[PDB]
């Protein structure tokens, strides 16, 4: 149950296999990037153009996975803060 | 003085080393091409390119933390309440305007993570001092945070109409943020954050560093907790890692002088 910020490298890419299957293509470009947990959080539609996922249909799906990965860890934390506030 | 914008190179290159280990190969080209604290408060993606920084995750390490700097720099007035739910209730709006079958945009999954984002700073001040023993505060942190897990959950499709649900979500969540600005009469949400420095000779405090650098007191005379340090012996620590605050703070021997941000 690590969290996103805490996030490798290493664990970023075996993300990106589970979730972005069908694209193993773009994979290496997160690690020449040292697209770690902390930049996957950061990461938006323009700078995955600039990184080269240049296909549109290629670029929304990953894009797509990496906003769905932002609102489980939106999840997580706002039930971390709804602890914090009960205690 | 504290001012970011007359930061000599050297004074940015010092402030950028503390943000990572991997800041250490570009502290050459952000002195030779002589990057001030002006240039580096308003520094774009293009710009640490032509610095070199062309992985893209360095360049949003930089960019993350000159974020934080900035907020410190520009807008410390406004560190208060008041504008925290200022910033909530434009990114509900904002929401609610994208919003004008099954399956949910992008754009509107990434205005929800956007707008849940400006819940962090809004929550983390109530359950600080002076909010966190009041219940009316404690009551409506609740709330806030009830209505956004409504939206991420709901946006997760973890719980047939998304969009009008959602659309629900955000005029609750702005008529939330709009009890503090038109409803609470209490003046501690409009205080404006002010600096202090605090002098140490000896000391028994512990330091809750956020994933983004923010670094506050805890576990603890001049110094409650909560306090956000950004100084240690006048180097600003804004978005540094823990790691190398506490190397810093360590090695700063038994006279440290620390500038403090305070609570209301």
């Amino acid at each position: 149950p690590k969290a996103v910020y805490l996030w490798t490298v290493s664990d970023v890419l075996k993300w990106y296999r589970r979730h972005c299957g069908e694209y193993t293509q773009y994979e290496q470009l997160f690690a020449q990037h040292d697209i770690t947990g902390r930049a996957l959080l950061r990461i938006t539609d323009s700078s995955l153009q600039r990184m080269g996922v240049t296909d549109n249909r290629d670029r929304e799906a990953i894009w797509r996975e990496i906003v769905k990965q932002r609102l489980k860890t939106d999840i997580m934390e706002i039930r971390d803060m709804e602890r914090l506030n009960i205690y | 003085y504290i001012n970011i914008a007359e930061w000599t190179p050297d004074q940015v290159t010092d402030w950028i080393k503390g943000l990572d280990e991997s800041m250490k190969g570009y502290l050459y080209e952000f002195s030779k091409q002589e990057i001030g604290g002006r240039a580096l408060l308003n520094i774009r993606p293009y710009e640490l390119e032509n610095l070199g920084m062309l992985r893209i995750g360095h360049q949003e390490i930089v960019l993350e933390a000159v974020e934080n700097l900035r907020n410190f720099h520009y807008h410390l007035k406004n560190d208060n309440l008041q504008f925290m739910a200022l910033h909530v209730a434009t990114a509900a709006k904002n929401l609610h305007r994208e919003l004008a079958s099954t399956k949910i945009d992008t754009r509107i999954l990434h205005d929800i993570t956007r707008t849940i984002a400006t819940l962090k700073p809004l929550v983390g001040s109530l359950e600080r001092t002076p909010f966190r023993k009041q219940e009316m505060y404690r009551e409506y942190c609740g709330n806030v945070l009830k209505c956004g897990l409504e939206l991420a959950t709901i946006a997760h499709r973890d719980r047939l109409q998304p969009v009008p649900a959602i659309r629900q979500s955000a005029e609750r969540l702005e008529n939330l943020a709009n009890f503090v600005i038109q409803d609470i009469s209490d003046p501690m949400v409009l205080q404006p954050a002010s600096l202090n420095l605090v002098t140490l000779k000896k000391l028994g405090f512990n330091i809750e560093s956020s994933y983004n650098g923010i670094h506050r007191v805890t576990d603890i005379g001049k110094i409650e907790d909560g306090d956000e340090i950004v100084q240690i012996n006048y180097q600003t620590v804004v978005g540094w890692q823990h790691r190398t605050v506490l190397e810093h703070l360590r090695e700063a021997l038994p006279d440290v002088v620390l500038t403090v941000k305070k609570r209301p």
